[PDB]
């Protein structure tokens, strides 16, 4: 507990997935040259997402002793928009469903709270099933972003974009 | 122009005199009358601007007559040169020279224009009649 | 608690601790923090190892990440690596020169112990040693453009090489110089600012007339560094038409003429050097140049070698006409 | 075909009765309309354009004729209660579907420097005239009169952000730029008239303070005069 407070700072958690899209949408679809200057910071700060959309890592029984008990000591979601103390049904979704397409408990709520936003806003779709749709819709935009990035790669930065896409092609 | 005209007239007159500096109110009426006169006296603006500027003139001078009828009332508690400071006799003539210009340009067909200025003319002259005893410069103004 | 244990110990085998920290971070999806910790470490012979380790760890930090700040830090580490490398090669050089210079060793230790600023480096390592190649590299990276400075640096490199090559046989000196020049050129080939063609060619030809070397040396060297034959021909023609009295004074105007001839003959023998789509126009240009050269050769008092050269040029003209 | 049906009058009542008969039918069809407006590919955007036009012209004509008519069902209004007592809410809040109100609000909100601009380039409203008429009819017919203005003032600050742009520089069609200011003037006029008929000083202050205080704060010509100089005669 006194252990994850000394970690002074790190950029963000799931805001990227939305901040990238608006930065990618602005740099590519909106055609802003001051955006592509910031894109020289976004494109590859979030390279582990374009490589593996909905990626996974490694989780063990020692991490269980960090979080102690989720109910007793609330899990530290480092970001939220609508407060919601989480139940016992979410821990059973953390241990099981994260052994699958692997979202994660903290990321299971950020998905529900995004689904809770468009629960009646999107037509005929209930909370749990909106979260399944905006999860596949976030990756479609995550891949449509990567396409429109490469379509542009063949007027100044074109020689910078081409040289960096050749090295990346040079992984497969 | 119609939209603009109506908007301005209505709103400005509808204000419940919340503006504390009346000098600024008369300054606003001053600049508005100057810019208006400048545009209408052009030779490339056909009768389209004849009535719509006429309607705006008839309104702004009516508010100005009430503005100066207020000036003859409000003494200076806020050294006797704070009542006629923002008025300007030269501006009272420049407005008059522009007004006589628009009456010359207006042909007999545009009666509505002549009608909105003739009423704008007198409201400028109810300013020159003496309710109280300005004193001599007002007298030479009629001259 | 592994993470804070690591952080605390690293703040208080710091290298080992921070390395472990960054590894754990990358595994636990925290490579940004890995990077930050690694850079902090870097900043905080043993120092040589620290620098090598710093470089390795920052390379691990930003594999693809183009984070402006971190990417620039990695570029600076590569430029710090540049510093290290240039320092060590030139130190070998000047050490072996000044009876195993002790001051060279001291300076190298200083350069590895801490990262230096441009001004300091320049001044200091100039007066005792004159590291012209290194200075050129430094200015190239920063973007400072001073044509005079660049030329002076190139001249000094050549002169130092020549001083060191005086002991060697003419052929060996020549070869070493060639190799060095070619390598340095390949580094700044794309940038014409840091490669003053006209000056370099002129100075080198002057050196050739002074040391009595082969006429075709310069031409061959330039063809090897992928300098287009049309461009080289243009440069040579320009130098010739400048009527520099230096050549007349060295009793070798005909030598320069023969060097031009050798370049041209080399082109004719292997026409593939020039691109296929430019061959016809280039041939026409050569035919004109040949005409003018012949006219001048004929305005000069006749001599047997002159007549031989005239005949050679006419044969070249005939061959070029047949080609076109 | 939908626009051609709207040509005649009393059918609006029968059309609404059909749409709202079944809960699943009223929702899907109305929100189907909305998502369609949230717009090879050269003719895709073109068709996406003409679709928007035929849908906006439909909403106008159906609105002037009758109330409650088709416009009342589409614009999130309740028909089981009189239109004057509807409580309009933000898209999603309290199970409220993103309506044709929340859709057009998003349309104008995106700082329309976009190349498309107002679709009135060759036609009718700059789609501000529609909003400014729905807001207007609300007050005229007393149907949710307070709600429309209240919402626009508190939730979006729509006029203060829109009137700050002053003269819209569409030289492509000075007919369009003049019309955009025309339909915007008739609205700011009735807005400040009615806010002042109530007792809102803080709102009225900020609004009129901006329009008139040309004095450079943190010779600059007044915003009201710069408009007049953009009107060549």
């Amino acid at each position: 507990m006194a252990a994850q407070l000394a970690l002074n700072s790190e950029a963000s958690l799931w805001g990227p997935y939305r901040e990238i899209w608006q930065t990618v949408l602005s740099a590519l679809i909106k055609r802003q040259p001051e955006a592509v200057h910031s894109l020289d910071i976004v494109l590859k700060k979030y390279k582990p997402d374009f490589i593996s959309l909905f990626k996974n890592p490694p989780k063990s029984a020692q991490q269980h002793e960090r979080v102690q008990k989720a109910s007793t000591e609330g899990i530290p979601i480092k970001g939220t928009q609508r407060t919601r103390i989480l139940e016992e049904q979410l821990i059973k979704e953390a241990f099981i469903l994260s052994d699958l397409y692997n979202i994660g408990e903290i990321a299971a709520v950020e998905l529900l709270l995004i689904g809770e936003q468009q629960q009646p806003t999107f037509h005929g779709l209930t909370r749990g099933l909106v979260a399944i749709l905006l999860y596949w819709d976030g990756k479609s935009c995550m891949a449509e972003s990567l396409l429109h990035l490469i379509q542009a790669r063949k007027p100044e930065v074109v020689s910078m974009v081409t040289r960096f896409t050749d090295d990346l092609m040079e992984l497969t | 122009l119609e939209s603009w005209r109506q908007l301005v007239e209505i709103i400005l007159t509808a204000c419940p005199q919340d503006l504390i500096p009346t000098e600024h109110r008369q300054l606003i009426i001053r600049d508005l009358l100057q810019d208006l006169h400048v545009k209408i006296l052009d030779d490339d603006a056909a009768q389209e601007l004849m009535p719509i500027v006429a309607g705006a003139v008839f309104t702004l001078t009516a508010h100005l007559s009430q503005s100066v009828r207020t000036e003859l009332k409000q003494p200076m508690t806020a050294n006797i040169s704070a009542g006629f400071a923002s008025i300007g006799d030269s501006s009272l003539h420049m407005i008059l020279r522009n007004l006589l210009e628009f009456i010359l340009k207006t042909g007999g067909g545009f009666q509505r224009v002549r009608a909105h200025l003739y009423g704008s003319l007198l409201y400028y002259l109810q300013i020159a009649q003496r309710p109280d005893e300005p004193e001599d410069v007002f007298s030479k103004l009629q001259r | 608690f592994l993470e804070p244990h690591l952080v605390r110990m690293a703040k208080l085998n710091k290298v080992r601790y921070m390395d472990l920290l960054w590894r754990y971070y990358e595994k636990n999806r925290n490579f940004s923090n890995a990077a930050r910790v690694v850079a902090k470490l870097a900043d905080m012979k043993q120092r040589l190892e620290y620098i090598s380790r710093a470089i390795l760890s920052a390379k691990s930090s930003t594999t693809m990440s183009t984070l402006a700040a971190d990417g620039e830090f990695l570029h600076e580490l590569e430029e710090k690596l540049e510093v290290a490398r240039i320092q060590l090669q030139i130190q070998e050089t000047l050490t072996r020169q000044y009876s195993h210079h002790s001051t060279v060793g001291d300076a190298v230790s200083q350069l590895d112990s801490q990262l230096m600023d441009i001004t300091k480096m320049f001044g200091q390592y100039a007066d005792p040693f004159r590291l012209s190649e290194c200075k050129l590299a430094i200015i190239h990276c920063a973007g400072h453009s001073d044509p005079i400075l660049v030329q002076t640096l190139w001249q000094d490199i050549i002169d130092k090489e020549l001083s060191d090559s005086m002991g060697n046989s003419s052929v060996d000196r020549m070869q070493s110089l060639h190799l060095k020049i070619t390598s340095l050129g390949k580094i700044y080939a794309s940038t014409p600012r840091y490669f003053p063609l006209e000056f370099l060619v002129k100075y080198l030809e002057q050196q050739v007339c002074n040391f009595s070397w082969d006429a075709g040396f310069v031409t061959y060297t330039m063809q090897e560094i992928n300098v287009p034959v049309p461009k080289l021909l243009e440069v040579y023609d320009h130098l010739f038409k400048a009527r520099d009295p230096w050549w007349s004074r060295m009793k070798k105007p005909l030598h320069l003429l023969e060097s031009i001839y050798i370049l041209l003959s080399g082109y004719v023998q292997e026409p593939s050097k020039v691109p296929s789509y430019e061959r016809r126009r280039f041939t026409t240009l050569c035919l004109d140049a040949i005409s003018c050269y012949l006219v001048e050769l004929q305005s000069m008092d006749p001599a047997p070698a002159l007549l031989n050269t005239v005949s050679n040029f006419k044969s070249l003209q005939a061959k070029l006409e047949r080609l076109s | 075909i939908l626009c051609s049906i709207s040509c005649n009058s009393k059918i609006q009542e029968k059309i609404v009765g059909d749409f709202t008969q079944d809960q699943n039918v009223s929702q899907k069809l109305m929100v189907g309309f909305v998502s369609c407006l949230d717009s090879d590919q050269v003719k895709q955007t073109n068709i996406r354009y003409m679709t928007k036009i035929h849908i906006l012209n439909l909403l106008i004509t159906s609105l002037e004729m009758k109330a409650p008519n088709l416009a009342m069902f589409l614009l999130g209004y309740e028909l089981k209660k009189p239109v004057s007592t509807t409580n309009l809410q933000d898209s999603g809040v309290l199970g409220c579907p993103r309506t044709c109100l929340h859709s057009i609000l998003d349309i104008l909100r995106k700082g329309t420097d976009v190349r498309a601009g107002p679709v009135a380039v060759w036609d009718t409203p700059h789609l501000a005239e529609l909003c400014y008429q729905v807001i207007y009819q609300l007050c005229a017919c007393a149907d949710t009169s307070g709600p429309t203005m209240r919402y626009l003032r508190t939730s979006q600050d729509f006029l203060f952000s829109q009137l700050q742009h002053l003269p819209f520089s569409v030289e492509e069609s000075e007919i369009s730029a003049m019309n955009q200011m025309s339909w915007l003037m008739k609205t700011a006029t009735i807005e400040l008239r009615i806010t002042s008929l109530n007792r809102q000083r803080s709102h009225t202050q900020r609004l009129l303070h901006l329009l008139l205080d040309d004095m450079p704060t943190r010779k600059v010509r007044r915003k009201i005069l710069r408009i007049l100089d953009s009107i060549q005669f």
